[PDB]
């Protein structure tokens, strides 16, 4: 959720045009030509959301 | 819909990219702060400005 509510933010801030996915913090996402990440100042770290056990 | 419609305003500034600034040995060369840098500032809200001028 905090990670997210991140991303979603500098996705605005790098003035992005892209498409959310299902699940916009699986890397199986990001690639190929499809985020376009190559010129950003800030960036989120991708993780499998099953294997996620935070509260 | 209460404070939905023209409620918040961004404005953008050339400071990232470059500008000349009332500083010695900057007055005639454009000078920016560079890709990385802060990015966001709020402007205090509560005498309520942004309704008379933002």
């Amino acid at each position: 959720a905090l990670l997210l509510t991140l991303f979603v933010n500098i996705l605005r801030l790098e003035t992005s045009l892209w498409t959310l996915p299902d699940n916009p913090l699986d890397i199986s996402e990001w690639f190929p030509f499809s985020l376009n990440p190559g010129n950003w100042r800030n960036i989120v770290k991708p993780f499998p959301f099953l294997a996620d056990n935070s509260p | 819909y209460e404070n939905v419609v023209l409620a918040f305003m961004e404005i953008p500034t050339l400071r990232a990219a470059g500008l000349s600034l009332p500083i010695a040995g900057l007055e005639d060369i454009v000078t920016g702060l560079g890709d990385f840098h802060y990015n966001e500032g709020w402007v205090d809200g509560a005498d309520k400005a942004f309704t008379i001028s933002a």
